[PDB]
């Protein structure tokens, strides 16, 4: 590993009927335990549900 | 992602130890409204980049509820304990949803970590726990989010024993 | 497969009315020992053909237990209550696996049904019963199987009201 | 009340069985909106008197939900299932309570029915099912209700095996 | 049993931390699986909550 | 709808780790609420765990 | 023992407060394995003396498990989340009992804290956590035991705010 | 308060059946968060239950 770790991140998944995909890329200190990512809606968008429900899986 | 902990007290990191190959979680969390919220994510090590791979299916959350009306504030930071069952690693954490007029709506997540590692090859932590604190912001309606997330891995140093365990 | 049921008392047939355009199902199963079954579904009428497309997250199944170990021996005929939520159908049932030494594991499957038609085009149910039952031969290990179901829609006639409900 | 149960094709019946010494039951009835119900009975025959007694303890029921604001409007007739788990019978169940606006608030009951009577003298039950129906008047506001039951113990008819099962 | 056959109980409890006991009265055919009864609030009535979550207790 | 109506299916997922994929045909009457079909693991077979957990689902 | 808690960073104490009045508890914790364990607590002030009054009703504990064979090696320390919910507080948390083998059975407590003071009287604590450990000595077998505990409420310092949350 | 303060306990109970009665004596500093207390088993002991199940009601 790095003192900086870059990620990327693919989702998809339904929620109450509703399709949706996801993409990611962050970046953190491992050691630290912080980091930083941005999320983009890429189908299914606007999602039609609260966000955070997601956020554990990010 | 679970390989951005600071791990303290020498406690073994099952996370970090599993690279090259890396490690899936599993998870399912039950909202206290009737919602089913489940998770299966891969995690692999391509290069010197992390890559997720995450599959969601979420069911039952009430119409006229903080999620489905899209009125949720956020998460109140949480903690969750770690410990082996079955020579993998399970979790366990309640977490609180910040909702309208100064209320919160909780949850369970009820979680298994998986090393693509064999056990006979890891150190295998002793029960633990977990604090992390996730912040977001949703800088377009519904299409872009920014995330941000501190997680520490710790004892129970704040309530001291007297029996000398950790 | 919620168009194979036979409904009497003329309770109204949300899967039935939902055609051409079909439905969807959502569902979590909750097992006792700390398995979980999340599925989404489905239903398409393609001309003649009826058409199902199924997406399954399962996890925390024990590894000791009946169902990692593969000793089950088939489900117990069960029962489920449906009503109205939201606009939709819910449904709600606890099924019981059979186990080695005639014990048995039971689970809890909290479901919505959604139909692709709007509500307004459709009639209702009354809070009622779905009688199931469902049965299993394996064909080839882990390969072939066969099931078989039947179905049945009612209000409750064995227990008679005094008020003269349903 | 589970001595007044009428049994149909030729199923034990645990709670006339443990006469004499009558039997106990426990349960935990969890609600949906985070309500709990827990209680214990005890059942005893005096003379030609059946005599009961009870202790419940209830608690986290919502201060704006339908049993705090005394809106409930009854229960849907329900189905229990039935089966032995260590010597001793357990029941299980989901019932529905009628809410203002024909909405329904769902809740589980976890039970443990245990005869007085020596497991040699008692024939425990094969997996069935309990139909049940309850219906109260209120006659005072708060202070003398009336309640009828009826209640039939069967195995699966409705939909049958082609197995030839139970 | 006989065909019909009475029954009495006693009832004491707390809901929310509201303390109450009642006792009841009643009837069926054991065999046939029916009954009914009288349920009188002894102590904390009027009763603050739905009578119903009470009912399977009785 | 016919008196007896045919149907296939297509699955797919995850249990603890493992995936797979299944196929489906069967057949049934619609009103008279029976029905019967085969399912295959074309994928991740032999399945890895009890087949009764997908019951409901197929 | 709810009046023995350290408050840090300026947390109001919701048990302190309700003297002279003192205040009740009632809690169900839900066991993983299926047993059920219910309380209710009174806390009141007599003199220089808190008096505690507790009633308990436990059901469904599995024969076979470690709590009905008593071979359970104590609790590990935990963590409760605590916030307002319609003018009292309420707690929820995960607990942890250890086991034969290194093995964990955990549970979750659904807990309302009711003040017997007046609301107006009363300071409410934000979004909060409270950290325990209890540690007992059994001196005489299911005869005599001692009991220690140290309890800390506070905010997650540990993971910190990049928006200055608490 | 005063930074140390005792308490007394008396507490009823059924676990599967079983009838108990349990008392109790203790002491702690309250607001540094700490306690000790004796349990006796007053009624329906030995107690055929691990004692654990009543720990976070003493």
């Amino acid at each position: 590993l790095t003192e900086t770790m870059p990620f990327r991140m693919t989702m998809e998944g339904t929620v109450n009927g509703h399709h949706f995909k996801c993409t990611g890329k962050g970046e953190g200190n491992p050691f630290e335990g912080t980091q930083d990512m941005k999320i983009e809606v890429i189908e299914g968008g606007p999602l039609p549900f609260a966000f955070d429900i997601l956020s554990t899986s990010c | 992602s679970k390989t951005f902990i600071k791990y303290v007290s020498g406690i073994p990191d099952y996370f970090k130890q599993s690279f090259p190959e890396g490690f899936t979680w599993e998870r399912t969390t039950t909202y206290e409204d009737g919602g089913f919220l489940t998770a299966h994510q891969d995690t692999s090590l391509d290069g010197d980049c992390l890559v997720y791979k995450v599959k969601i299916l979420g069911n039952n959350f009430p119409a006229d509820g903080p999620v489905m009306q899209n009125k949720a504030g956020g998460w109140e930071p949480g903690c969750e304990i770690l410990y082996e069952v079955d020579g993998v690693l399970c979790g366990q954490s309640l977490m609180a949803l910040k909702c309208p007029g100064g209320r919160h709506l909780n949850c369970r997540l009820h979680t298994t970590y998986r090393s693509k590692k064999p056990a006979s090859a890891l150190k295998m932590p002793e029960f633990h726990f977990e604090d992390h604190r996730i912040e977001v912001k949703e800088v377009q309606k519904g299409k872009h989010y920014e995330q941000y997330e501190a997680a520490v891995a710790r004892y129970c140093d704040a309530a001291p024993s007297k029996l000398g365990h950790h």
